[PDB]
């Protein structure tokens, strides 16, 4: 066509993703916890509110982000379980699955308390555990024997309309044995049935206070350099407050580049 | 007043800046002609017209000048007619003055005249100058100007020895230079910001001369600013009474006499106008103004013409065209360049073959300028900002060495150098303003300095200016260049802002504050001259001819407009304003209000960078910054790949903004030239916008928000970003060898501990790799550990202590370094606590040591955190984690002992009768708390402790101990200890009148002199102390056996154990209980306290039973009290106090309307201001006088001998004040006043909350901080001193309730509430202060061995608190053995601390024995460091002024400055007294304290507060003197001895060794000894010679005058020396002989030395010391006491076999000359 007017002009994905997670700071004011009250398990977790309004605070709508977790028992009681810590490790995920290092945390804190499981984001409130992260799981059971069956939890936090609602599982023997097998990635695979997990009881509380640990060389959000990101790499840790996804330390080419023209 | 009506500011502005044309016509001179050509119209003026001389003219030589200026006016002889005019009202007059005279003329010559005169003022007579004295302010209009300036002042003036500079960059660190400097050149703005922030002890006092040079400036856009500065230095004149003077300088310009009106300059004597005929070359003028409306045909018009000028003038001398912009410097050249190449024309600019084209060619290498080697070799050059220093110098000399012979140049050339040409053109008068958002035209400032360039001083006969523009402006620029244009203000555009500048300073604070400040606005001259321009009417003016009303209008919608923005709240009736936070950082960062309201707005805590970026951008500086479509482009290929994200459209100018500052902080070169302004604009803005930002969210407690906008204001800065290797910012480093290391992801932190070699390889450059290192090591870092104190299970105390970890290199980190302290909670949301922290290079290697209270609550939070911020470096960040899993938290308080509604008790109870006839006097019944501890005190000999509030009768129940003691036997003896002397002499007053007057019982008062006080504990029933005195005395119970007999000992105040002087008390009230259980024979001890949470504790280390320690609670107080806490929360103390001084009147309207009210006030300025304030609020909202209750007459006797004036009005009024510099007959008649209830309000000091008697119904605290001189900061209010201060609310016998407001910042509101509420914890600080105890108990054998040491410490206040809050004192554990292990590692390092110090010697590392040095420590109580710098210092140097500086520089002096500047007043008579060496450190305690005593020596009369100091010096100080001259003698030679002696006798009697003897004779004037050496006679006893009527004849004197001379003569100690050996003959070298001297007095009076110069009372003493002044060796010395008659014998190990004299014993302690010294010799 003669002397049309074209020119493209367009922005990055990660532009609007970034104006899209400043805003979720709000979405913390109105958190649910799903029960559906036939559980009676026994094993009861209790959540502080802080460290989840830093970890919904720093994560990203479409990018999933994970941080282990850490808690003991209260004084008395066997059966309850406390949330008292989350390791936040250098990470890159996508909107299914987050990839870990194969490292779990180490640190002199930690001795006294319990690796409790996982906590993740999901962006779809999915009615069932992941086939992605029960396989997650149950490599992590296998690599690592600190985490009993009956102790560790996946959380489950759920982009729901203007909040977030969790929802807690735990696996079940059948389930760690499907997710040590499991090579597919696929949304349906092999041998995923829902027997696999069992939901567990989780607890909001703003009784007691948790605290984070981070990194002690580089922060936690590796996505936006996920070459770095190698599963064999091993890091340290320190006791601070993770950094907010967009951080100018996660994304250091963004400002280098376009500083070079 | 009401009623009043708003005013739209927008309609009222002109609109045109300073392009207002007020002027109707313009008449021009006859011989002017006016021309059409080519469709220009082109205006000529002949100019010329210099009138020869007027009735009688000669003009001046320099040496018919005052002397002291005519250096200053080097390299000049004749003045120009000007000067020569005006060297009258400029050197011998100091009056205000207008100069109006053309443009060039050496206006600024004039100037200099002044500042001669002013700088004449403080020479002295050593031909030096009091440069502290003055200060002198220049303000300029430019920066160009200002520079220039600061260059000739400096060099015309360094002959005088002034530091003349400008201030420059962050004025919040670059101080030093400010007291340094005594002449300050700067812009107008920056004087406003500074004068903005002011504060106290500022440098602004002593500003005596401004000079507002360019100020037709008021008709700018700028001109508000120099109205703001005129009026606020007008009004601070009229307050202050000293009077400043006012020097304007302008062009030939109309409206001068409403100038000169605004300058307060008196038309005859001030005011002087001179011509455009006064211009020093006639100005041929041509003005062009061009027709054609096409902007192509425009450009190609005018630079047609500027060829055909510049070729009219291709022969002539020069030509110098100035244009807008600085690329357009190059256009232009080349555009002429090109069309000579077109012709033939070039060659006619060329001397053909010439030397000067030779020069021209030789320096197009030198050049090294892309434009400058092509433009050079055919005449032409550019001058423009973005060029070499060095090139455009060499421009400027090519231009003097007359080769350039065509320069266009940008105006900061103009305004910068002094570079004249024959012709200069102005091509174009139009140019971009960034923050207008348009073209412009240009200011007539900038016209007029450029066409002032136009001619030469010498080089041409005549200079002509061609002004190229538009045929409209034609005639402005006419009329402003032919002085027909009006000078007006535009004040109305700035009104709000400027309005809120003075609320904030407090100089307003209602609308007729404002009124008034109005007035002396050149906006309400103008107003009154032309009332048509600014939109009064004509009958509008007759019905308020003082323009009242529209003032008062004006006013009113100012206030309106800045309460909208919540800057100022501002009440509508009242007419007053309050200020708030955000109008003080309005204020004080030259922000907006609307800017401020969207800040307030927007800003929220939950804030990304996106967002805060938008905000910056939202700014209302940016107002008129539009998106142009020429840019469109450019912006979206930059919005694409913005590193921050940019939500809006491109469209919006928000998006332009934010981009733009992106574009800056990642140093991006940008195509548009647009885009390049109004970068310019944005990011020159951004700085202070950013620092705004940043005080609002970090006031407010924002931790996220806070570190970004930190880090915005540092990326702004560096113009980095936070990723970039923070290398770059040294400025020294190379850019590839940065980037090379950028490449490598190697964390800059992984290379700290790394070596260089390493470095290298890593980098992959290695030989360089060593500079790196050193600038990896000067980049700062500090090292933070943390010591955690509880204080309650609420609230812990911290000590943070900052070790700086880099090396500090002056080139890079400058004087000081800067950082900030943030304590972060859990979860990085709250700020719980911000402080500046300032690393001098003074302390730049030691340690630093910081503490702040932080709450906390159960179950503990996880952990809190400390993050150290560099202020200005970026990354430099240190944080440290503060974990509580192993912090031990006290126990709860236990419940309080219940106060019983037990039957009140009559006297009667007693049972004796005097006691029962002085409490009958006094009361029927007693106090429900002395009721309920009667018994046990009373009856029965057990310990007891009392805790309840001050003010309860505490002071009762010990008395009625002391009762019973003295029934169990009339002749015992109690010791009361009370913690401050001003409160023992109340209760010594009391007592005596009490015990002494109605019992025949004995009360006496120790006063530190051993002596006196063993005496008056001899004789004494009650002895009342302050807890040194008795720890002196009672240190040595074993020689003391008045010391053992004690009966009974009261402690009051005893919380005061947490305090500074804490120590001390706790250790006399432990040597009470182990000398009560030494003895055997019980010591009673009684404990009167406040309310403490603990007092178990302290019950426990008195040996108190549970039945009888009382402990209650601040509601049990007899008067009940109400307690008010109110929140202030601005981070500024001086606007926080201006905030706090109407709601003082509130609150005293409000609970105490007609009882009497107590202010406590921070400073003594602050007495007098908040009274001012009182009484100014009274008289505006209801009516003064209130205060006063006793008729003005029945006063007046009392008020007229009163010393200040201003006291004697406000007491008129009803209103006193205290302060420690008010005279003690003056005090004590404002505290007469007040007891009277004639005065209802007093404002004190803080410091006098314990000295003084009187009390009132309301307590209102202000602020509860004070400044520091010493720190130069800062610091809180024990929380002692506010209980005290709070008890003063105590009115018994007349009020039924007790009032107290306290006015704290927000942050303290809390703490002060969880300690003021409830019981309050104390505990023990002797860990820190053992030294002195530990070396006093090795002298005394109290303390044996090591072992014998933590047996000591078992018995303090420290082991009960140790085993119940563990980490206050740093231990780790309640068991045995870590007590044992801490003690352990306390004692050892105590004792090696001495053993170092030399003051013990430790004996197989075991055992411990006291050395000599410990002894003369232990023995005059003096501090062992000082003992230590004594003996490493005095060595046999003997030198009496090194003498006064070694006794100065003791650590017990490290007390009492603050402001003080007059030091440097003394300093200046200390550079008279006979030493003034030393670096004048003002400021410093010893540095006072020695120019104090030499000051006292020479009997000089200094101020009050100085004389409080002198006493307190002078009493400690006869005590060191003691400690040296025993130091000298038990090792030293003999001459330093001597000396030492001398130097106590010159203290006595504030004598130089040098004065006469008769000096020490009262009523003796210096002629009076003049006579007497007229005589001769100087003997002291020769007067006594004399017969009494020979000595009357001689003396001339009144009786009383001779009673007390004839009581000093004979007090005056005349004594009998005989000198013996024992067996003198048979002698043995190695064997030691006994001299044996009797001394016998012949008068034998008893009493004291006579000394009234010295404060404490003092009794005679004498020295005699065997030893050789040939060898300076002293054998033998010892001293004594000469009551009645004495033998002495002195021992001494004799010498070998060698004839020695027997030299010069005899010496003084007090009296001067009545030494003797008698000889003889023997051998052995
Ligand atoms: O002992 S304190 O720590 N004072 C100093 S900083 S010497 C303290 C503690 C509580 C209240 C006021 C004062």
């Amino acid at each position: 066509l003669g002397s049309m007017t074209q020119t493209f002009s367009s922005k990055t994905e990660w532009r609007v993703r970034a104006i899209s997670a400043a805003n979720l700071h709000l979405r913390t004011n109105h958190i649910y916890v799903s029960s559906d009250d036939i559980k009676e398990t026994g094993y009861t977790y209790i959540l502080p509110k802080n460290v989840l309004k830093k970890f919904i605070c720093i994560s990203d709508l479409r990018a999933q982000i994970a941080g282990y977790l850490y808690g003991v028992s209260p004084p008395d009681n066997p059966q309850v379980k406390e949330i008292r810590c989350i390791v936040m490790v250098p990470q890159w995920g996508t909107h299914q699955t987050v990839h870990l290092p194969g490292q779990l945390p180490q640190h002199e804190y930690l001795k006294e308390m319990e690796p409790l499981g996982w906590i993740h984001t999901q962006p779809n409130e999915s009615p069932q555990l992941s086939p992605q992260d029960v396989t997650t799981h149950a490599k992590i059971m296998a690599d690592n024997p600190s985490w009993d069956g009956e102790k560790t939890i996946i959380i489950t936090c759920s982009f729901t309309p203007g909040s977030c609602t969790l929802t807690a599982y735990k696996l079940t023997p059948s389930g760690y044995e499907w997710g040590r097998q499991n090579t597919d990635k696929g949304n349906n695979p092999k041998g995923y049935l829902p027997s696999h997990y069992e939901r567990v009881q989780m607890l909001l509380s703003d009784r007691f206070l948790g605290f984070f640990m981070v990194p002690a060389q580089s922060s936690w959000n590796y996505n936006f350099m996920g070459v770095r990101h190698d599963p064999n790499m091993k890091y340290e840790l320190q006791l601070a407050n993770p950094k907010e996804f967009y951080h100018e330390v996660h994304r250091p080419s963004h400002f280098l580049n376009f500083a070079l023209l | 007043l009401a009623p009043r009506q708003v005013l739209d500011l927008e309609d009222l502005v002109f609109t045109q800046g300073s392009h207002f044309m007020a002027n109707k016509r313009c008449q021009l001179p006859d011989g002017s002609f006016r021309r059409q050509r080519k469709g220009y119209e082109e205006v000529h003026v002949p100019a010329l017209k210099p009138k020869p001389f007027g009735s009688e003219e000669q003009l001046l030589p320099v040496e018919k000048l005052p002397k002291y200026a005519q250096a200053g006016f080097e390299g000049f002889k004749t003045l120009n007619r000007i000067q020569s005019k005006l060297y009258r009202a400029a050197l011998e007059t100091d009056e205000n003055l207008l100069l109006c005279a053309p443009t060039g003329a050496g206006k600024t010559n004039v100037a200099l005249m002044c500042m001669l005169r002013e700088i004449g003022k403080h020479i002295n007579m050593d031909g030096t100058i009091n440069v502290d004295d003055f200060k002198i302010i220049y303000i300029a209009p430019m920066r160009s100007l200002v520079q220039e300036m600061v260059g000739s002042f400096g060099k015309r003036l360094a002959t005088y020895g002034i530091t003349v500079a400008e201030l420059t960059g962050d004025h919040q660190l670059c101080k030093e230079e400010i007291s340094a400097t005594q002449i300050i050149v700067c812009t107008p703005e920056k004087w406003d910001i500074i004068t903005r922030k002011g504060g106290e002890r500022t440098y602004t006092q002593l500003v005596r001369l401004i000079i507002l040079d360019e100020i037709h400036l008021l008709h700018d856009d700028r001109g508000p600013v120099l109205e703001a500065l005129v009026a606020r230095a007008i009004r601070n004149i009229e307050m202050t009474q000293e009077d400043v003077r006012l020097i304007g300088l302008s062009a030939t310009l109309p409206n001068y006499e409403d100038v000169a009106t605004f300058l307060r300059v008196d038309p005859a004597k001030g005011l002087f106008y001179f011509d455009n005929s006064f211009r020093p070359v006639p100005l041929e003028q041509t003005y062009v103004g061009i027709t054609e409306k096409k902007a192509i045909k425009r450009f190609q018009i005018m630079n047609e013409i500027v060829y055909e000028k510049i070729m009219e003038h291709a022969g002539k001398n020069q030509v110098l065209v100035f244009v807008h912009s600085r690329k357009e410097t190059g256009k232009t050249a080349r555009a002429i360049r090109d069309m000579c190449l077109e012709k033939d024309t070039l060659g006619l600019f060329l001397r053909e073959g010439s030397a000067s084209t030779e020069v021209l060619r030789t320096e197009a290498e030198q050049c090294k300028n892309l434009e400058l080697k092509d433009l050079l070799p055919y005449g032409f050059a550019i001058h423009h900002a973005g060029m070499t220093r060095v090139d455009r110098t060499l421009v400027e000399d090519l231009f003097a060495d007359k080769h350039i012979q065509v320069l266009v140049s940008t105006a900061t050339l103009a305004w910068g150098v002094n570079l004249p040409a024959h012709t200069v053109i102005i091509k174009g008068t139009q140019v971009y303003s960034p923050e207008k958002g348009r073209w412009t035209e240009l200011g007539a400032l900038d016209i007029l300095q450029m066409l002032g360039r136009a001619g030469r001083p010498q080089y041409d006969t005549k200079g002509e200016g061609i002004l190229i523009t538009s045929h409209g402006e034609l005639q402005y620029y006419l009329s402003l260049l032919n002085q027909q244009l009006p000078i007006e203000s535009q004040m109305v555009s700035k009104l709000p802002d400027m309005l809120n500048a003075e609320i904030v300073l407090g100089n307003v604070q209602n609308a007729k504050d404002a009124v008034n400040w109005l007035g002396y606005a050149y906006l309400y001259i103008r107003m009154l001259r032309s009332p048509t321009l600014y939109g009064i009417s004509h009958d509008d003016l007759k019905g308020d001819p003082l323009l009242d009303q529209r003032r008062l209008d004006l006013v009113h919608t100012a206030a309106l407009m800045l309460d909208k923005n919540n800057l100022v709240k501002y009440d509508k009736k009242t007419g007053n304003f309050q200020v708030t936070e955000l109008g003080r950082i309005a204020s004080h960062y030259y922000i907006t209000n609307d800017t401020v309201q969207t800040y307030n707005q927007l800003l929220k805590p939950t804030l990304s960078e996106i967002e805060l970026f938008r905000v910056f951008s939202l700014s209302s500086e940016f107002k008129n910054i539009t998106v142009r479509e020429e840019e469109k482009l450019e912006l979206q290929k930059l919005l694409e790949r913005v590193p921050i994200p940019v939500k809006e459209s491109i469209e919006e100018p928000s998006a332009k903004i934010n981009v733009l500052l992106q574009a800056f902080i990642s140093q991006l070169k940008l195509e548009g030239f647009a885009l390049m302004a109004d970068m310019v604009y944005v990011t020159q803005s951004a700085g202070r916008l950013m620092r705004a930002i940043f005080e609002i969210v970090l006031n407010r407690g924002w931790a996220q928000l806070t570190d970004k906008t930190l880090n915005l204001c540092k990326m702004i800065d560096k113009r980095m970003w936070q990723s970039m290797c923070p290398l770059r910012q040294f400025r020294k480093l190379p850019e590839e060898v940065v980037k090379k290391i950028e490449k490598k992801n190697f964390p800059f932190e992984r290379l700290y501990d790394l070596n260089h070699n390493e470095i290298g390889e890593l980098i992959r450059m290695p030989k360089m790799g060593k500079t790196i290192h050193k600038y990896v090591h000067l980049f700062p870092k500090l090292e933070l550990s943390v010591h955690l104190q509880p204080i309650t299970r609420s609230t812990l105390k911290v000590e943070l202590t900052i070790t700086p970890d880099f090396q500090w290199d002056e080139k890079v980190h400058g004087s000081s370094e800067a950082f900030w302290i943030l304590v972060e909670d859990v979860d990085s949301e709250v700020i719980l606590h911000h402080e500046y922290f300032l690393l001098k290079a003074k302390y730049a290697q030691d340690e630093h040591l910081i503490t702040f209270f932080v709450p906390v609550f159960e179950p503990l939070p996880p952990q809190y955190f400390i993050r150290v911020v560099s202020d200005r470096w970026l990354s430099c960040e240190t944080q440290l984690p503060v974990s509580f899993r192993h912090l031990i938290l006290p126990e709860k308080y236990p419940p309080p002992t219940e106060l019983l509604d037990l039957q009140p008790l009559p006297v009667s109870a007693l049972r004796n009768s005097a006691f029962e006839s002085l409490y009958q006097d006094k009361f029927p019944f007693f106090n429900p708390i002395q009721t309920q501890v009667f018994n046990t005190v009373y009856n029965s000999d057990d310990n007891v402790f009392v805790g309840a509030p001050t003010g309860s009768g505490k002071t009762i129940c010990a008395e009625f101990a002391i009762l019973r003691m003295l029934l169990q036997s009339s002749e015992g003896r109690c010791v009361y200890i009370t913690p401050m002397e001003a409160l023992a002499e109340q209760v010594y007053m009391d007592w005596y009148e009490k015990f002494q007057d109605r019992l025949n019982k004995k009360v006496v008062l120790l006063t530190g002199e051993t002596s006196t006080d063993l005496k008056l504990l001899g004789k004494g029933n009650i002895i009342i102390s302050t807890p040194e005195k008795w720890d002196i005395l009672s240190r040595r119970w074993k020689q003391r056996k008045n010391v053992q007999n004690i009966n009974l000992f009261v402690v009051d105040e005893v919380h005061l154990i947490g305090g500074e002087n804490g120590p001390v008390l706790e250790v006399i009230c432990s040597r009470m209980r182990y000398i009560s259980s030494q003895i055997e024979r019980p010591i009673r001890i009684v404990a009167l306290s406040s309310s403490l949470s603990n007092a178990k504790d302290v019950a426990h280390w008195l040996g108190c039973s549970a039945t009888s320690t009382f402990n209650f609670h601040p509601n049990v107080r007899p008067v009940p009290l109400e307690l008010h806490i109110q929140g202030f929360n601005i981070s500024h103390t001086q606007t926080r106090l201006l905030s706090m001084a109407k709601p003082v009147y509130h609150a005293i309207t409000k609970h105490s309307p007609k009882k009497p009210v107590i202010v406590f006030v921070p400073s003594r300025k602050q007495t007098r201001l908040t009274a001012i304030d009182i009484l100014t609020t009274c008289a505006a909202d209801i009516q003064r006088q209130r205060f006063l209750h006793c008729t003005e007459k029945d006063l007046i006797p009392y008020l007229e001998k009163l010393s200040d004036s201003t006291l004697k009005e406000t007491l008129l009024n009803g209103v006193g004040y205290l302060h420690e510099g008010l005279s003690p007959m003056e005090r004590r008649l404002v505290e007469q006043l007040f007891s009277s209830g004639a005065i209802q309000v007093v404002v004190a000091s803080r410091s006098l909350c314990w000295g003084m008697n009187v009390a009132a119904h309301l307590v209102i605290i202000m602020d509860t901080q004070y400044y520091n001189g010493k720190i130069h900061a800062y610091v809180d209010y024990p929380i002692y001193d506010v209980l005290q201060m709070v008890g003063h609310a105590n009115r018994p016998l007349q009020d039924d309730e007790g009032r107290c407001v306290i006015m704290c910042q927000g942050s303290k509101k809390d703490f002060f509430k969880k300690f003021l509420y409830e019981p309050l914890p104390v505990e023990s600080h002797l860990d820190h202060c053992m030294h002195d105890h530990f070396n006093a108990e090795i002298v005394t054998k109290t303390i044996e061995n090591k072992q014998d040491a933590v047996d000591y410490l078992t018995w303090t206040f420290l082991y009960r608190r140790m085993t119940q809050n563990p980490n206050y004192y740093n231990l780790q554990g309640i068991s045995h053995r870590h007590l044992s292990d801490h003690l352990s590692e306390l004692v050892e390092q105590t004792l090696s601390d001495l053993e170092q110090s030399k003051c013990i010697s430790i004996e197989d590392e075991m055992d411990v024995a006291p050395l000599n040095l410990g002894m003369i420590a232990a023995y005059y109580y003096i501090n062992y460091t000082t003992i230590e710098l004594f003996s490493m210092s005095l060595n046999a140097k003997t030198k009496v002024r090194g003498l006064i500086e070694i006794i100065s520089n003791a650590a017990e002096y490290e007390n009492i400055p603050i402001r003080h500047h007059e030091d440097n007043l003394l300093r200046q008579l200390a550079q008279k007294v006979p030493h003034k060496l030393n670096n004048p450190k003002f400021n410093d305690p010893h540095v006072k304290t020695n120019l104090l005593l030499q000051a006292h020596l020479s009997r000089m009369q200094l101020s009050a507060e100085l004389q409080s100091d002198t006493e307190e010096i002078l009493s400690k100080a006869i005590r060191l003197i003691q400690a040296c001259v025993d130091v000298l003698s038990s090792n030293g030679w003999l001459s330093p001895a001597l000396a030492a002696m001398e130097l106590a006798q010159m203290v006595t009697q504030a004598m130089w060794s040098k004065d006469s003897y008769l000096k020490q004779l009262p009523h003796f004037t210096s002629e009076h000894i003049k006579r007497c050496t007229d005589k001769g006679v100087e003997s002291v006893f020769d007067i006594m010679e004399m017969e009494d009527e020979e000595r009357n004849a001689l003396l001339q004197l009144t009786d009383s005058q001779i009673a007390d001379v004839a009581r000093f003569c004979n007090r005056y100690p005349n004594i009998e020396l005989s000198y013996e050996v024992v067996d003198k003959d048979s002698i043995r070298s190695g064997g030691p002989v006994v001299v044996l001297v009797q001394l016998e007095r012949e008068e034998e009076v008893t009493g004291p030395v006579i000394a009234p110069l010295f404060p404490q009372k003092r009794e005679e003493g004498w020295w005699v010391v065997i030893g050789d002044a040939k060898s300076n060796s002293l054998i033998s010395i010892k001293r004594l006491t000469l009551q009645q008659k004495a033998k002495v014998k002195l021992d001494f190990v004799a010498p070998a076999t060698g004839a020695h004299n027997y030299t010069l014993y005899f010496m003084s302690d007090a009296y001067m000359g009545c030494d003797q010294e008698y000889k003889f010799s023997v051998d052995v």
